[PDB]
RNA sequence: ACCUCGAUGUCGACUCAUCUCAUCCUCGAGCUGAAGCAGGUUCGAAGGGUUCGGCUGUUCGCCGAUUAAAGAGAUACGUG
RNA sequence: UACUAAGUGGAAAAGGAUGUGAAAGUGCUAAAACAGCAAGGAUGUUGGCUUAGAAGCAGCCAUCGUUUAAAGAGUGCGUAA
């Protein structure tokens, strides 16, 4: 219904407006059993990975009122990466669980309010 | 990658592993030490396969449901649900979820239970 | 194979199907109806027949009502016989089925597994058939 | 190749073509060609 | 629908220059040539590195050439830049193949002899005797003179042993 | 029981064949519970060919030995 | 003024069919639809009957929970397991 994706728009809105990292991610190359190890990995409950259709990101972090961000969601798979408080951990997780796998790409997002690009979460991670 | 259920106790009369290119004679020796401690059981292993034939495994626990026997104390459950032959309490049901943990992926004990739950039902046996 | 246990008049007249259906014009007991859409006879033979399709694909769970039932007789002439002198023995006995008479009729059981139970009957029966559903 | 009446898909894939006004069907297992109606 | 698809002619050698019933498209392989006929029902207008065309009614067989010259033309425009190729596999046991001047000639299980002239504009190669190359502009021949090459022995599922065309699975019934 | 009784000659064989295809062979193709050989069936095809003998009034048939095969039918159950 | 592509019209059925036209509603649709293309498509499990060999697949008895965006005691194919 219209409502019923409001109401998604709205929850990813207003939970992009309080979380200290974005990160964006080519959700290509994983397995199930790496989807629930990158997942185990992240361990501490204040992060979540999850796959999120371009469309709805890009509504919510509109709402959210970030700008520049269009370009990791633009044209591309994206799942994403929102972590809590102590975010540097996060990305160093994420960085080790794709150079462990096969592959996996690592689009950039924003740190604590500010962008950073892919080649920077190399120097995060 | 092939998995197999290779004996605890003994490892050494057989070829399927061999055409992988693994040495059989380097690696009889390590299915017979780690998995001394459960000896006597037939432990499951996951065989990956390296390009330079160095290889390294992974022993699982014994296989679900076998334990719901032990636990309800009858040697067979139902072949029909409708017919309650057994009951077991949920506090049993957590000392048969921890053993599982190794082999189960679920995230949490108490998810690891709900796992469990829809084992016991398997059985016929009720959840008290 | 259906038929009168024992009846009155053994050599009646024939009755012609050219109606619309007096009587078992609508469904009546089930879900799904088996409908017909040109008067004929089919026989005592032909409702075995359909009865049989039906409970082979019906399945031991749902039930199958049969509406129609051979009442009438009929006669056939002995082979290389001049006409005349008399009137032939009755041979077989057969349902009058009007057009739009709910013959068959099945409950208890998936939508699309009924219908597929009806097709298969139909495909007996010489009238052409038809699908109809309960109404409400 | 099937002549028949009655030309209906046996397999999920058997799709139906109409070739030169003539009804046909195909699969990838060819057992399942049929023709003319 | 490929009928309302944008073609992007290339503005590096291929050029496109409409006539009424002919099309010539020049690219740097070969020239490409188009006989369209008469009452032709679509117009074709062509843009600076773009191209797009459309019919004039909704005709069942309007809508059918509407998509149909679309492919064409970008069948042949990719043609007349790259160039096209068909690849077969000859899998047998006394089977090969070679070339001589034009005529490309087999060895098959045949007590008869082979050989086959190649059509102008097709380029076959032998680079390995089991294997055959044959290169292009236009899908039409070399997918002629493919299937010209394979006629001769077609493959078996008892053993997998034909013309076979390259990444093709053949079933397999196993005979005793 | 409609023409034919102020006459339309009837079985089988002989001679001569003619035509149809729902094909026996020859020919082309598919599917196969088609490895090869040989087949089973289906599709198209009627150009041509399609045995000799014993017994029987014979057709039909049973049997022998052949052949690539020994077709089913029609033509007043063709043809005094 | 529409309809027909079949020489229908200018013989005929049970039955089969993305032929084409008309009308009626219903469902998704530029917070991206349908097809196709790029990823994944898991753990319990090798539940057990038992077959030298049947462990998702020769068949048979319950035929569900769990990790997540997603998962069928597995859609079907194909394995002496
Ligand atoms: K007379
Ligand atoms: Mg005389
Ligand atoms: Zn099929």
């Amino acid at each position: 219904a219209k409502k019923d994706k409001a109401q998604q728009v709205a929850d990813v809105s207003h939970l992009l407006s309080t979380s200290a990292g974005f990160v964006i991610f080519d959700y290509t190359s994983m397995s199930a059993i790496e989807a629930t190890s990158i997942r185990k990995k992240l361990f501490k409950n204040g992060s979540k990975i999850k796959v999120i259709k371009n469309n709805i990101l890009r509504r919510a972090l509109k709402a959210g009122k970030f700008e520049g961000i269009d370009e990791t969601a633009i044209k591309g798979k994206l799942a994403v990466a929102v972590g809590v408080n102590e975010i540097v951990e996060t990305l160093k997780a994420v960085d080790g669980v794709v150079k462990a796998k096969e592959a996996m790409n690592f689009v950039c997002g924003y740190f604590d309010n500010r962008a950073f690009n892919s080649a920077d979460l190399e120097k995060i991670a | 990658i092939a998995k197999i259920n290779l004996l605890g106790g003994q490892a050494k009369p057989g070829p399927a592993l061999a055409s992988v290119g693994i040495n059989m004679g380097e690696f009889t020796k390590q299915f017979n030490e780690k998995t001394k401690d459960k000896q006597g059981e037939m432990i499951p292993c996951v065989i990956t396969a390296y390009n330079d034939k160095s290889f390294d495994f992974i022993l699982k626990t014994t296989p679900v449901s076998i334990l719901l026997k032990q636990a309800a104390k009858l040697e067979k459950g139902a072949k029909n649900a409708k017919t309650i032959v057994g009951k077991i309490t949920m506090a049993k049901a957590k000392e048969i979820a921890q053993y599982k943990l190794v082999d189960l992926n679920a995230n949490t004990v108490e998810a690891a239970l709900k796992m469990v739950l829809g084992t016991a039902k398997q059985m016929g046996i009720e959840v008290i | 194979m259906l038929q009168p246990k024992r009846t009155k008049y053994r050599k009646p007249h024939n009755v012609s199907y050219e109606g619309k259906a007096k009587g078992n014009s609508y469904v009546a007991f089930g879900e799904y109806g088996l409908v017909a859409t040109k008067g004929n006879w089919i026989d005592a033979r032909a409702i075995e027949s359909a009865r049989i399709a039906i409970s082979k694909c019906l399945g031991k769970t749902g039930k199958m009502w049969i509406r129609i039932f051979p009442h009438m007789s009929k006669t056939k002439k002995p082979l290389e016989v001049r006409m005349g002198s008399g009137k032939g023995n009755p041979e077989f006995w057969v349902a009058v089925v009007k057009q739009g008479t709910v013959m068959f009729e099945v409950a208890n059981i998936p939508e699309s597994q009924m219908i597929k139970a009806l097709t298969r009957a139909g495909h007996k029966l010489p009238v052409t058939w038809k699908i109809l559903k309960r109404e409400e | 190749m099937k002549v028949r009446a009655s030309v209906k898909p046996i397999c999920k894939d058997c799709k139906i073509i109409k070739r030169h006004q003539i009804v046909r069907v195909i699969c990838k297992t060819q057992k399942h060609k049929q023709r003319q109606g | 629908k490929i009928g309302n698809r944008t073609i992007t002619l290339d503005p590096a050698k291929v050029n496109l220059n409409f006539q009424k019933d002919h099309i010539a498209v020049k690219g740097p392989l070969g020239q490409i040539e188009l006989k369209l006929p008469p009452n032709l029902p679509l117009k074709f207008e062509l843009k600076d590195n773009n191209l797009q065309i459309t019919r004039n009614n909704e005709l069942k067989q309007s809508k059918i050439f509407h998509g149909t010259y679309n492919a064409l033309i970008t069948n042949a425009i990719i043609g007349v830049t790259q160039g096209f190729e068909k690849k077969l596999r000859l899998v047998g046991v006394g089977y090969r193949a070679n070339v001589e001047g034009e005529t490309l000639n087999l060895q098959l299980g045949y007590s008869h002899p082979i050989k086959e002239k190649i059509p102008k504009g097709l380029t076959v190669k032998v680079e390995k005797n089991t294997e055959i190359t044959i290169s292009g502009i236009s899908k039409e021949l070399v997918g002629q003179f493919a299937t010209e090459v394979r006629k001769w022995r077609k493959p078996e599922p008892y053993k997998g042993k034909g013309v076979l065309y390259f990444d093709e699975v053949i079933v397999r019934k196993a005979g005793k």
